[PDB]
RNA sequence: UGAAUGUAUAGGGGUGUGGGUGGUAACGCGGGGAAGUGAAACAUCUUAGUACCCGUAGGAAGAGAAAACAAGUGUGAUUCC
RNA sequence: GGGGCCUUGUGGUUCUGCUGCCGCAGGAUUGGCCAGUGAGAAAUGUUGCGUGAAGGUGAAGCGUCUGGGAAGGCGUACCGGAGUGGGUGAGAGUCCUGUAACUGUAAGCGUGGCACUGGUGUGGGGUUGCCCCGAGUAGCGUGGGACUCGUGGAAUUUCGCGUGAAUCUGGCGGGACCACCCGUCAAGCCUAAAUACUCCUUGGUGACCGAUAGUGGAUGAGUACCGUGAGGGAAGGGUGAAAAGUACCCCGGGAGGGGAGUGAAAGAGUUCCUGAAACCGGUCGCAUGCAAGCCGUCAGAGCCUGUGUGGUGAUGGCGUGCCUUUUGAAGAAUGAGCCUGCGAGUUAGUGAUGCGUGGCGAGGUUAACCCGUGGUGGGGGAGUCGUAGCGAAAGCGAGUCCGAUA
RNA sequence: GUCCGAACCCACUUCAGUUGAAAAUGGAGGGGAUGAGUUGUGGAUAGGGGUGAAAGGCCAAUCAAACACCGUGAUAGCUGG
RNA sequence: GGGCUUAAGUUAUCCGCCGAAGCUGUGGCAACCUGUGUGGUUGGGUAGGGGAGCGUCGUGUCAGUGGUGAAGCUGCCGGGUGACUGUGUGGUGGAGUUGAUGCGAGUGAGAAUGCAGGCAUGAGUAGCGUGUGACGGGUGGGAAUCCCGUCCGCCGAUUAUCCAAGGGUUCCAGGGUCAAGUUUGUCUGCCCUGGGUGAGUCGGGUCCUAAGGCGAGGCCGACAGGCGUAGUCGAUGGGUAAC
RNA sequence: CCCUAAACCGACACUGGUGGAUAGGUAGAGUAUACCGAGGCGAUCGAGUGAAUCGUGGUGAAGGAACUCGGCAAAAUGCCC
RNA sequence: AAACGACUGUUUACCAAAAACACAGGUCCGUGCGAAGUCGUAAGACGAUGUAUACGGACUGACUCCUGCCCGGUGCUGGAAGGUUAAGGGGAACUGUGAGUGUAUGCGUAGCGGUGAACUUAAGCCCCAGUAAACGGCGGUGGUAACUAUAACCAUCCUAAGGUAGCGAAAUUCCUUGUCGGGUAAGUUCCGACCUGCACGAAUGGAGUAACGAUUUCCCUACUGUCUCCACCAUGAACUCGGUGAAAUUGCAUUACGAGUAAAGAUGCUCGUUACGCGCAGCAGGACGGAAAGACCCCGGGACCUUUACUAUAGUUUGGUAUUGGUGAUUGGGACGGUUUUCUGAUUGUUCUGGUUAUCUCACUGUGGACCGUGAUCCGGUUCAAGGACAGUGCCUGAUGGGUAGUUUGACUGGGGCGGUCGCCUCCUAAAGGGUAACGGAGGCGCCCAAAGGUUCCCUCAGCCUGGUUGGUAAUCAGGUGGUGAGUGUAAGUGCACAAGGGGGCUUGACUGUGAGACUGACAGGUCGAGCAGGGACGAAAGUCGGGACUAGUGAUCUGACGGUGGCUUGUGGAUGCGCC
C-alpha cells in the first residue's frame, strides 16, 4: 500500500531547491491593531524550520514536495 | 506532539490556488546547447534536444545562463529574452 | 355454473396443461445495516457500506452500443489490468 | 432520422386478385451477390478429425567379493526420443512398476468443426407541403443517499413526498446560471470475449509440515467427551526383510521369569525402531553422629585409585540465590516444584527515508502485458525520478518574489 | 387465610462440616401445616427483554443486563514476557 | 569481641612494617592513534548505539563420505578468547550425511500465576462416605470381607412390596479376576459367551377433547415475518370388554 | 430389570433430591414414639488401644446467670381428667 | 413492660426473614367503551365475552379519634385580551445573462434563471384561574409576669404561609451517661416524666390501640456445668498394627538463639552464645505461613443508575400539503372598463385569488345491523344506518419527549476530597553574569491617553523659616534656604534634576516599502535595531520622530466576515466562486 502524505502538513509547509523546510510565519491572522507595523513586518514572511520539526515535516509528507 | 498544537496545525496554512491549465517548459540552457551542439549547430530542433536530453513531448523553453559563442537557429516553444538576444548576438535566432 | 344481484364478479365443480417447493463451499446482483476501534476523551467523521442479515441468480453475474468524453484538431459500446 | 410524395431497381417464372385492363401484393421444383443454429425479429437430419473416460506396445547385465540380504566394492558389457520418480532384504537406466515415443478408443448426452439436405431472406438519388420520433417522463421544490465533494458556488446520479414540461425553429450534457459553440438524442429491449471463484474430478509441483508439527482430525474425528440447547471438542503413528509373533521343558493360580528356538539382531517379543532428562533404585570408593552450612570458591591433609590421572575430601579463609522491577531487593516486593518438548521483532508493498554494495550514467528504470507451453530469457519506455528555480498565480527565468523596471 | 401437632412445605437459632457425606448440607431444636397451602404432568412469557407479595431478586450451580457463536488476533498511555 | 590502665587509652614526636583488582615487575590478548623500523594511549559498565562471530535446519555447486556402520544418544582424552569444539578414541545405534563457498530461515528459552506430557515434595501422611456382628463348615493357590448354616442384632408409614418418570440389558445361566469396586475378593449392578420380555380385555395408538401449538384460504407487515378462520394436533383429564 | 435408589437427577457404588399405590400387632389420640409382623437387612477396609485433643451423648456436691455483647447452649416445663 | 408492624402470609436459591414487601381498608387521578392502560411496525390481542357499585395508575395501609396553614415554585386541569413564534401562502424590491442600443464606456427588451420574503399563518411559551390524600413549603430581631429561666403578649422585617392537634433525650437528641423519679448493693441499657425538638408532626400520614410476632429491648420467677471450677463415664476420629492411598504447597537447603545491621521487623549478613545423628506424638510464636494479580485508598478504563449536563430519538402533539370532492354566503388583494373625482375621498357588475363559515355525498371510515361466499364471531362482497371531505394515513413542519440511546463531567495537590491556583508583569528567595523550585514571601495586569504621542523652546521641585485680608498646619503673594527627601497616568524595580518631572508654540512618524547586525526561547515565538527611498511634523540649523522613561494591558491555527486589488475561472464571454494584501 501506497503511504499517503499528511494533508495539514501538505497545505503548511513548502521544500525549497536546496532541501530547507519553510512555513509562514504564525500571528498574522487577525487582533493586528495593536500589533506595531514592525511585530506585523516580522511575522510577514517565511521561516526556515529548524531540525527537529524539519525532519519531522520531511517524514509527514510522504514524498511530497510541500505546496 | 504529545498534546500540546502540533507543528502542521499552528503553523498557518500557505494560501493560494493551484492552476488546472498550468504547464512546464523543458528547459534548456544555452551552455548545453553549446555543448551537446558544438560544431557550428546550424539548426537545433525539439527533436535534436529531446535526443541528446529535454525530456521529449513536452515545451522546450531555452533560457540564458552562458555565453553561446556558436551560431545556432533554435525552432523552440519560448525563449527567455537573454536566451534570445544572446543567440541572435552570436549570429542566430529563434522560431515558434 | 355464477351468489348477495342487475351486468357480472367472488366463489363452486371437472382436467393434470405446464411451472414451483428443498439443498448448495466460493464467486455475482439488488436491498437492510452495526459496534468494538481510531480520533490518545467524544458527538461530526472513521471503522465501513466492513461483520451480519434479506431477496435472488449464473456458469459466470453485473455493465454494455453515447441524452458519452474531449476542447477546438479529435476519440468513438461495455468490462478488466 | 424515418413516414408520406417520386426518379428508379429485385434475382427467370406457371398466371390470381386490388388500384386507373398503368402499377402493387400472396402465389411457384429451378439462381443467390448473401446469411444461419448465433444477441441478431427463428428453430428441425446424414456425412467429415483428434481425443479425455480403459486400454495396447514399450529398450537394455552378467561375473565375482563381503554381507542375513547387493541396488554396495571390484571387473567387464549394453539401452537411451527412455538417466523424472517410486518399489525390490542396503544406495538400480538395464529386477519390478514404470518412463520417452507411438498407439487404440466400441462407446459416450460424446465434444468441436466442415460439406450437403432441410430452414429464412436486398436498395440508391430528390423532396419538408405535411406526419411520427418512448409523459406523470424530464425538470422544479423539499427531506435523505452516492459522487474527490461532510450543503455548498452543487453541476452529475438516485429514493420518499409534492409540483410538473418541450417535443426538432425541440430535448439533454460540457461543475451554479445564461448566451453562443461543441457533443449528443433520456424516459423500450437483448448482447460473446477479456474479469471473479473452487464444494468437486484428473495429472503435477514445493531452500511447505513431519505426529506438541501439518487440517480439529495420519487411528471409531467432528468421534470419545462436555453441554438442556445453540455449541464446544480431544489424545492415541513406527517389531521385523519376512510373523519366521517364541514349538517344547522348569518355578508360578496367574502375571512374570529362566532354559531353548526363529531371526542378521529378541536388551527388535507385540507397553516391540532409536530410547535423552527429570524421577526411582542395587553395588562399589571416599566422607559423614561437638556440628550453625545461598551449600560454592580458594588453600588443603588423609584415604581409595593410579587406567602415575582421577574420585572423595577432615580442616582454614572468603562468601546474603535467579529474574522482574526499583532511589534501593539476599530480601520478609513479583514469578518460578522439576525435567523434556513447544512459546515473542515477521511478511507484503514497481510505500517513506538513510546506509553498504553492484549495474548504467546526463541519464536510470520499466508497470500491465506479449513471446518462450522450455525456466530464471527476450521484448514492452505507457509512466516515473533526474535534467532550474522563484512566485498564490498569471508568469518570468539563473534568476524570481515583496517592491516603485527602486 | 382458627389452635396443637406428624406426613408435606420452609429455613429462625445453635453445633458440626469447611481439601465436606454435600459447589449450601447433617444433628438438635424451630415456622406454616384447609390455605394468599403444597405437589405431579404438559404448556406460555426471552435478554435492554421476561418475570418479580419488590431482595436488583430469579431467568439451567457467579445476572446493575443470561448463554453460544461471530465482528475478533476488540482496545488497554497499564502489568507481565 | 576477648581483653586492656603493668595501655592494648588520649596526646606530641621519631623509627619500622602491614595493607587494594591502585602503582611497579613478568607473561599473553584486544581497540584506536601515530611517525609508519619507536611505539604511545586505551580496554568496569545498566538503558542504549556501533562492529564481528558460534551453533541449528533447508538449499545451489564442487569434493566427497556411509552396513568395513550415517544420524541421534552416551563416555573418556584433548582444543579455542567466547558462543563452542576434535579430522582423537570407545559404547549404543541401524541409514544417512561431512568439508568449502554462497542462498534462505518457523535459527538458539530460565522465567510470561506461559501451554502439553512425564515425574517429584508433602507422605507411606489425611481419608476409606450414619451402623453390629459372632461362630461352625465349604470352596479355593490365596478368605474378616464369596457360599451354606446356627446364634445375635437392625429397619418395619419402611432398610418391605409394586408402579410412573428417567435409565437401557444393568435381568438369568455359565466362564473370568487385567481394569472398576475407596481394602481383599474365589465375589459383583464389572468382563466375555449364550439366553430371557408372549395381551381382543392391563398402559398408550387405532376414540375424544383442555391449556397450548400449527394453520387451506385470509388479514397485517419494506423483505424477513406476525396473527388468525375453516380445520388438525395436543393428556396431566373423559370413554372403552377378565378374573 | 432398577425404581422413598449402588441402575434416575447430583462428575462417584455420593449421609442430598425424586411423583403415586399397599401399609399388620401391642402400648398410644395418632401414619408421633417404643418394641415387633409381612418382608428385608448386618451397610461395600479391618484389628486393637482406658494418651492428649476435637466431635456426640451422660452424670454431678454447694451455689444458682456470679457467665456472656446477649441466659448462646442446656436444664426446667411438658400428657389426659 | 416498652418499640415497630394491625393480623395470616412474602422476600435477598448460596452471609440479612426483618421494623422491609403484601394485605384488607382509605383517598386522589384517569377511563363513556375500537374505553383508558399495556404488548406489537401493524393487524390484532389482554383489559373483558367486563361497562363508572367497572377497569387502570398513584400514594397510604386493620381498627379508633383525626388529618391543621400555604397555589408563591414545579406539575396537572381549564382559559385565551395581548406579546413571541415553523413549515406553508404570498408581496414589493433587487439581480445574472441577453437580441440590440450605444463614436466607446456602459445600458438593456424577450426568454431562461437567482436572492432573501412587508403581510398572513398553529400548537407551544409568556399570561390569567383552579388544584396539595399533587411534587412541595410550613420563618427572623428587640423586649416584657413582684426571685430568677422562658415567653402567653407587643412592635417590626420578610414570605405563598410561617408547624395546628397530638407527640417528644424518640428506630429521630450532637452536646449526652441531659435532669428528676423507679427498678439494683451498684444500671452509659430499661421504664415514667420534663422541654432546652442540633435536626418530630398529621395519608412519604399524626397520636393511640385488643390480638398476633423464630422481630428488637428491659425486668421478675423457675431452671440449670453458662459460670465459681471443673471432674468422671462411653463413643466417631486422633494413637498402634495389616490393606489401600490423596491434597493444597514447593527458588534452594546440613533451614538455632541474643544484640545489632540492612528496602528501616533476618534460619541465610556482623559480633557473640548455644548446639551429638535420626525419629514419634503434640501446640501454634515465626517462616511478614497457605488460599484469592486487595474488595479499603489513589490512578487509568468500564458498566449500570439519575437529572432543569450535552446531543439525539421512539412515542405524543401543531399546522401545511396529498389522498380530497359538489354546492352558498361573509369578509380582502387584484386585473378589468367607467358611476366617481390618474386622485386625498367610494364603487357596482365583469374574471383570478387568500381567510372566516354553512350544507351535500357509491372519496374515505376496516364500525353497528342484515344478506351472500358458507352449515365459519376470521376475511371479503352487496346493502342499510352513522359519520364525512373531517378523521386516518404518507411527506414536510414547530413543540414536547431520561421513555430510550451514545457520551462528557480538567489538572496541580506533602494520599484523595474541600479550599486555593492555572496566562502576563515587578521585587525577594536566587548563593555580585544569565537561569533556578515549593499549596515560599510581597504586589500588580486583561488598561488608559488625540494628548498623557512627535518636535522645538523655556522652567525647577517637596520640605523648612519669616512677613502678609478673609486664610487656619495646609488655597494665593513676597524674601531666604533647600539639590533631590517632590514628581513620574497605573504595581514594583531600574532610571530620570543634563531631566524622562512642570509649562508654551506648531503638529500626526500612533507613517508606506524595508531591515545590515544582534539578544532571547526545544520550537511556535518574543525583542532591539543601523542605514536607504517615498511622502510628512517640528527646528534657524544640527538633527529628532515607524506611539507613550522602560518592562504588563494579551490569544496560534482552523472557520467565517468586511474593504481594496484583479492573479485564477473546467469549451468560449460574462457571472459566480476562489486567491492575494
Ligand atoms: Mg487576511
Ligand atoms: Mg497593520
Ligand atoms: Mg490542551
Ligand atoms: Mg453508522
Ligand atoms: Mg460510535
Ligand atoms: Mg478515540
Ligand atoms: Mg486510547
Ligand atoms: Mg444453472
Ligand atoms: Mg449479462
Ligand atoms: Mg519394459
Ligand atoms: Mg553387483
Ligand atoms: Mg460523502
Ligand atoms: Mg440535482
Ligand atoms: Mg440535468
Ligand atoms: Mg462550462
Ligand atoms: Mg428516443
Ligand atoms: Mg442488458
Ligand atoms: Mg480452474
Ligand atoms: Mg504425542
Ligand atoms: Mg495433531
Ligand atoms: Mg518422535
Ligand atoms: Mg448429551
Ligand atoms: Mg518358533
Ligand atoms: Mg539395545
Ligand atoms: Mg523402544
Ligand atoms: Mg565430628
Ligand atoms: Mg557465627
Ligand atoms: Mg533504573
Ligand atoms: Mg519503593
Ligand atoms: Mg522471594
Ligand atoms: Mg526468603
Ligand atoms: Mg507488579
Ligand atoms: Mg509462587
Ligand atoms: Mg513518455
Ligand atoms: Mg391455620
Ligand atoms: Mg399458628
Ligand atoms: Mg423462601
Ligand atoms: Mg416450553
Ligand atoms: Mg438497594
Ligand atoms: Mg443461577
Ligand atoms: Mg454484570
Ligand atoms: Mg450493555
Ligand atoms: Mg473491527
Ligand atoms: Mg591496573
Ligand atoms: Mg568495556
Ligand atoms: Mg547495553
Ligand atoms: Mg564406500
Ligand atoms: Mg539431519
Ligand atoms: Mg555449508
Ligand atoms: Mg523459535
Ligand atoms: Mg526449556
Ligand atoms: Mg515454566
Ligand atoms: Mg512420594
Ligand atoms: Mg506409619
Ligand atoms: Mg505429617
Ligand atoms: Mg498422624
Ligand atoms: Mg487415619
Ligand atoms: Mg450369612
Ligand atoms: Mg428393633
Ligand atoms: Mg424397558
Ligand atoms: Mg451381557
Ligand atoms: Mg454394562
Ligand atoms: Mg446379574
Ligand atoms: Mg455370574
Ligand atoms: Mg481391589
Ligand atoms: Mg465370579
Ligand atoms: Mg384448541
Ligand atoms: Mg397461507
Ligand atoms: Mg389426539
Ligand atoms: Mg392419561
Ligand atoms: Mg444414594
Ligand atoms: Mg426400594
Ligand atoms: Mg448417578
Ligand atoms: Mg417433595
Ligand atoms: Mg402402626
Ligand atoms: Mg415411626
Ligand atoms: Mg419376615
Ligand atoms: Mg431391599
Ligand atoms: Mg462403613
Ligand atoms: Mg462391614
Ligand atoms: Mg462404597
Ligand atoms: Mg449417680
Ligand atoms: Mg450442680
Ligand atoms: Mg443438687
Ligand atoms: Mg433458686
Ligand atoms: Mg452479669
Ligand atoms: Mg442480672
Ligand atoms: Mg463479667
Ligand atoms: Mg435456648
Ligand atoms: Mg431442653
Ligand atoms: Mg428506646
Ligand atoms: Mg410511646
Ligand atoms: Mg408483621
Ligand atoms: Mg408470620
Ligand atoms: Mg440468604
Ligand atoms: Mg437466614
Ligand atoms: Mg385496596
Ligand atoms: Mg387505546
Ligand atoms: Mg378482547
Ligand atoms: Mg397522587
Ligand atoms: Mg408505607
Ligand atoms: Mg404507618
Ligand atoms: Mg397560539
Ligand atoms: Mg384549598
Ligand atoms: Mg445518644
Ligand atoms: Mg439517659
Ligand atoms: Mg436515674
Ligand atoms: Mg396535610
Ligand atoms: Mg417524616
Ligand atoms: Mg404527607
Ligand atoms: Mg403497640
Ligand atoms: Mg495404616
Ligand atoms: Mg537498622
Ligand atoms: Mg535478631
Ligand atoms: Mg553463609
Ligand atoms: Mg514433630
Ligand atoms: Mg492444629
Ligand atoms: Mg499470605
Ligand atoms: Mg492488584
Ligand atoms: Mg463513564
Ligand atoms: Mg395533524
Ligand atoms: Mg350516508
Ligand atoms: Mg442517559
Ligand atoms: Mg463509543
Ligand atoms: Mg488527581
Ligand atoms: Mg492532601
Ligand atoms: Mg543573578
Ligand atoms: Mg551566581
Ligand atoms: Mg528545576
Ligand atoms: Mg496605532
Ligand atoms: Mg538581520
Ligand atoms: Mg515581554
Ligand atoms: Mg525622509
Ligand atoms: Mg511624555
Ligand atoms: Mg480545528
Ligand atoms: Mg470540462
Ligand atoms: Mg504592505
Amino acid at each position: 500500500p501506497k503511504m499517503k502524505s499528511h494533508s495539514g502538513t501538505k497545505k503548511r509547509f513548502k521544500v525549497t531547491g536546496s532541501g530547507k523546510v519553510t512555513a509562514r510565519k504564525a500571528g498574522k491572522r487577525h487582533l493586528n491593531e495593536h500589533k506595531s507595523s514592525r511585530v506585523t513586518r516580522r511575522l510577514t514572511g517565511e521561516t526556515v524550520l529548524s531540525k527537529g520539526e524539519a525532519a519531522k515535516v520531511k517524514k509527514l509528507l510522504a514524498g511530497h514536495p510541500g505546496r | 506532539a504529545g498534546g500540546q498544537m502540533p507543528i502542521h496545525m499552528q503553523a498557518p496554512k500557505l494560501g493560494g490556488f493551484h492552476n488546472p491549465f498550468r504547464t512546464e517548459y523543458q528547459v534548456v540552457n544555452l551552455d548545453k546547447v553549446e555543448a551537446l551542439f558544438p560544431k557550428g549547430g546550424k539548426i537545433t530542433v525539439d527533436d535534436l534536444v529531446s535526443v541528446g536530453a529535454v525530456r521529449d513531448n513536452e515545451l522546450v523553453k531555452v533560457l540564458g545562463t552562458g555565453e553561446l559563442t556558436v551560431k545556432v537557429d533554435l525552432v523552440v516553444d519560448a525563449w527567455s529574452k537573454s536566451a534570445q538576444e544572446k543567440i541572435e548576438k552570436a549570429g542566430g535566432s529563434v522560431t515558434k
